[PDB]
């Protein structure tokens, strides 16, 4: 049997913040703080497509040709 | 035991509590918008590499298919 | 927080007021002229690279199409 464990991230005043919680109450000693320029978390995306919360994979470009060749 | 998934380089004392909802509620709220890109990535993976990104019920006892092209 | 999208090298005091309308009105007036070249650029992007220039409602949860040539 497993138990779910979550993590939260908040970005403000160029100072990222995080903490760990399980079953609705925070785990003691898991707090942290550092400047945004030295953040430990990095988000990436393949093709920078503006106004999108998630990017597009490169292979999506040739998905159609892949399917046609397969068939 | 000692839940140490985060480094103790920037650890600090408790600075935020539960002022408004829980991380589980926010996760459940954002998964609705996260849905579609996961489906796109899963389909692309299935057409290129059968078992890279997996469905939630194709783990310990899931079977993967094979394509008819290796490009 | 601190809205700094402009550099702090030539910042000065308030020299220009609201002498005639707001920039939003000018933008709305000029968008009519700006319309057509946007359409031309959008169609050229669509025929050359499907997701480079996008419509205002094909972002977070939009799907693009793939051409039948890669020249």
């Amino acid at each position: 049997k497993m138990v779910k464990i979550y993590t939260c991230i908040k970005f403000m005043d160029d100072q990222c913040h995080w903490y760990q919680e399980i079953k609705g109450k925070e785990v003691p000693g898991t707090h942290g703080k550092c400047a945004a320029d030295v953040a430990p978390w990095i988000a990436l995306r393949q093709d920078r497509v503006d106004s999108e919360m998630y990017g597009r994979s490169y292979v999506e470009q040739y998905y159609g040709d892949l399917l046609a060749l397969e068939n | 035991m000692k839940t140490r998934l985060t480094n103790n380089v920037d650890r600090q004392s408790a600075l935020y509590g539960s002022s408004g909802g829980t991380a589980a509620q926010r996760y459940e709220q954002l998964r609705v918008d996260r849905n579609s890109p996961l489906k796109r990535a899963r389909d692309c993976s299935k057409v290129t590499i059968p078992g890279l990104i997996e469905d939630e019920n194709y783990g310990d006892a899931g079977r993967l298919d094979t394509p008819y092209q290796s490009s």
